[PDB]
């Protein structure tokens, strides 16, 4: 007279089905995004305009003598 | 399984998943759907085992 089922009591534990989690939807992107891109070159347009103000510096030597 | 009885089937309730269109794709998403009943009726049967022999 051992058996199995125990007195009362149980679960259960669903098999449902729930896994959507986001993270910034909607347009929410192509905001930031097109953000950092501007960014980036307004990082440019300094940089290589100062490079250049060196460039005419170097082949200003170079000119300076030869003669 | 629901047409015909087997060995005590017929007490336990379940829903047979169903397909759209009959590529693969849709012979797959039985095949989750389909491990997500049993999980309902093991869960089911573990209940009502009445005591006797074998």
């Amino acid at each position: 007279k051992q058996d199995m089922p125990p007195v009362g009591g149980y679960g259960p534990i669903d098999y449902k089905r729930n896994l959507p989690r986001r993270g910034l939807s909607g347009y929410s992107m192509f905001a930031v995004g097109i953000g950092a891109l501007l960014f980036g070159y307004w990082s440019m347009m300094k940089w290589n305009r100062e490079r250049r103000r060196l460039q005419i510096e170097d082949f200003e030597a170079r000119i300076a003598l030869m003669p | 399984r629901k047409t015909q009885p087997y060995d005590v089937y017929d007490q336990v309730e379940f829903d047979v998943p169903i397909g759209s269109r009959g590529d693969c794709y849709d012979r797959y998403l039985c095949r989750v759907e389909e491990m997500r009943q049993s999980i309902r009726i093991i869960s089911q049967c573990l209940n009502k085992m009445p005591p006797g022999e074998i």
